[PDB]
C-alpha cells in the first residue's frame, strides 16, 4: 500500500537481479517471488507466497515486474511471528523446563513440522547461526531464536 | 495444535527468510561475476571474426 | 611511424604497440609506409586465403584516412579498448569456485553461460568451447582468461 516508493525502487533493484539471474529479459520466474520478496526484509510463509502467486517449481510461470507490486503489497500484511510466539512455541518441547532442546529434537521440529524445511536448510541456519550444543547434545532454543530473528548481519 | 502448527511454520519463515537474505550480497557479487565472464568473452568472440584481427594474428609468426 | 611510436592517448603497452608495428611493416608489402587493398591482399594471399575484394575493400573503409602506421594502431586500439584485465576476469570466474580448486565443473559454466545473466546463443557457445582448455569434465579458467587475454593458449 503506503510503500515508500522507495521499498518500491528497493523492490525494482531485488527484481533486477533475480530476472538477471534466470535470464535477463525482464521477467522473474515465480518460484522466486517469494525470495524476491524476502530480500526486501519480509517472511512469508510458504503459503503466504502461494496465495499471492508464487509458484510450486521452477519453469511454470514468468512475471514481470508490475506483477510483483501488488504481491509484495499483498506480502507484507502477512503475520510474522513474535518472539513470544516462538518461546511459546518451543516450551512446548521442553520436558525439563530449563530452556533446553535436544539438537536432535530441534531438526525434528524443522524438517518435520509445520511448513518442513530441508535438512540442507537446517544444516545451513545452525551454521550461520553457529548454533553449539552442549556436551549433552542439547541446545539453548532462546538463543537460537534471537540469533533466527535478529538476522545475519545482526539487528534484522 | 493449529496453533503450534501455524508459530513452528511462521518460524522456518524466518528461517526462509534468514536464509535468502544472507545469500543476496554473494547473487549480486555474482551476477557482477558473471556479466564480466559474458562481456570479455563476446568481446574476445567478435575481435576473433574481425579481419583486421584475423590478419594480424596470421602475420605475428613472421615478427 | 616505422619504428616506434603512438597515434594517441590509446592505452596499449609499448610491447603490444611494438608488435603492431612490426606486423604493420610487413602488411605493408611495397613498403612505402600506407596499406593498401594491394598489400593486404598481397600479404593475405602469401599466408593463405584472402579474403574476398568486398572483405578487402571494407576493411581498408574502416581506415578514414590514409592507413599509415597511426591509422592502424588507431583501429587496433580502439578494437581493443574497453576490455576488463585478466586480473578481474579470472576473479570473475573464481567467485564460481569457492574451494579455489582453479577449475568449474564443465557443465555448470555452460549453465552460467547459456541460461543465466546475458544468455549466450547457441552459437556463442560453441564458438566458445570449441577453444576452451577442458579435460577431466573440467575448465580451466585460468587457462581460458590467459588464452582470450593474449597471454595464453590459442595457438602456437
Ligand atoms: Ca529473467
Ligand atoms: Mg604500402
Amino acid at each position: 500500500p503506503k510503500l515508500s516508493q522507495d521499498e518500491i525502487d528497493d523492490l525494482k533493484d531485488v527484481f533486477e537481479l533475480f530476472d538477471f539471474w534466470d535470464g535477463r529479459d525482464g521477467a522473474v520466474d515465480a518460484f522466486k517471488l517469494g525470495d524476491v520478496c524476502r530480500c526486501l526484509g519480509i517472511n512469508p510463509r510458504n503459503e503466504d507466497v502461494f496465495a499471492v502467486g508464487g509458484t510450486h517449481k521452477m519453469g511454470e510461470k514468468s512475471l514481470p515486474f508490475e506483477e510483483f507490486l501488488p504481491a509484495y503489497e499483498g506480502l507484507m500484511d502477512c503475520e510474522q511471528g513474535t518472539f513470544a510466539d516462538y518461546m511459546e512455541a518451543f516450551k512446548t518441547f521442553d520436558r525439563e523446563g530449563q530452556g533446553f532442546i535436544s539438537g536432535a529434537e530441534l531438526r525434528h521440529v524443522l524438517t518435520a513440522l509445520g511448513e518442513r524445511l530441508s535438512d540442507e536448510d537446517v544444516d545451513e541456519i545452525i551454521k550461520l547461526t553457529d548454533l553449539q550444543e552442549d556436551l549433552e547434545g542439547n541446545v539453548k532454543y532462546e538463543d537460537f531464536v534471537k540469533k533466527v530473528m535478529a538476522g545475519p548481519y545482526p539487528d534484522k | 495444535d493449529e496453533r503450534l502448527s501455524k508459530i513452528i511454520s511462521m518460524f522456518q519463515a524466518h528461517i526462509r527468510g534468514y536464509l535468502i537474505r544472507k545469500a543476496y550480497k554473494k547473487l549480486q557479487d555474482q551476477r557482477i561475476g558473471l556479466s564480466v565472464i559474458q562481456r570479455n568473452i563476446r568481446k574476445w568472440l567478435v575481435l576473433r571474426n574481425w579481419q583486421w584481427w584475423k590478419l594480424y594474428s596470421k602475420v605475428k609468426p613472421l615478427l | 611511424a616505422d619504428k616506434a611510436a603512438s597515434g594517441v592517448l590509446t592505452k596499449l603497452p609499448q610491447k603490444q604497440i611494438q608488435e603492431m608495428k612490426e606486423a604493420f611493416s610487413m602488411i605493408d608489402v611495397d613498403r612505402d609506409g600506407f596499406v593498401s587493398k594491394e598489400d593486404i591482399k598481397a600479404i593475405s594471399e602469401q599466408l593463405g586465403r584472402a579474403p574476398d575484394d568486398k572483405e578487402l575493400t571494407a576493411m581498408l573503409k574502416e581506415a578514414p584516412g590514409p592507413l599509415n602506421f597511426t591509422m592502424f594502431l588507431s583501429i587496433f586500439s580502439d578494437k581493443l579498448s574497453g576490455t576488463d584485465s585478466e586480473e578481474t576476469i579470472r576473479n570473475a570466474f573464481a567467485m564460481f569456485d569457492e574451494q579455489e580448486t582453479k577449475k568449474l565443473n564443465i557443465e555448470y559454466i555452460k549453465d552460467l553461460l547459456e541460461n543465466m545473466g546475458d544468455n549466450f546463443n547457441k552459437d556463442e557457445m560453441r564458438m566458445t568451447f570449441k577453444e576452451a582448455p577442458v579435460e577431466g569434465g573440467k575448465f580451466d579458467y585460468v587457462k581460458f582468461t590467459a588464452m582470450i587475454k593474449g597471454s595464453g593458449e590459442e595457438e602456437a
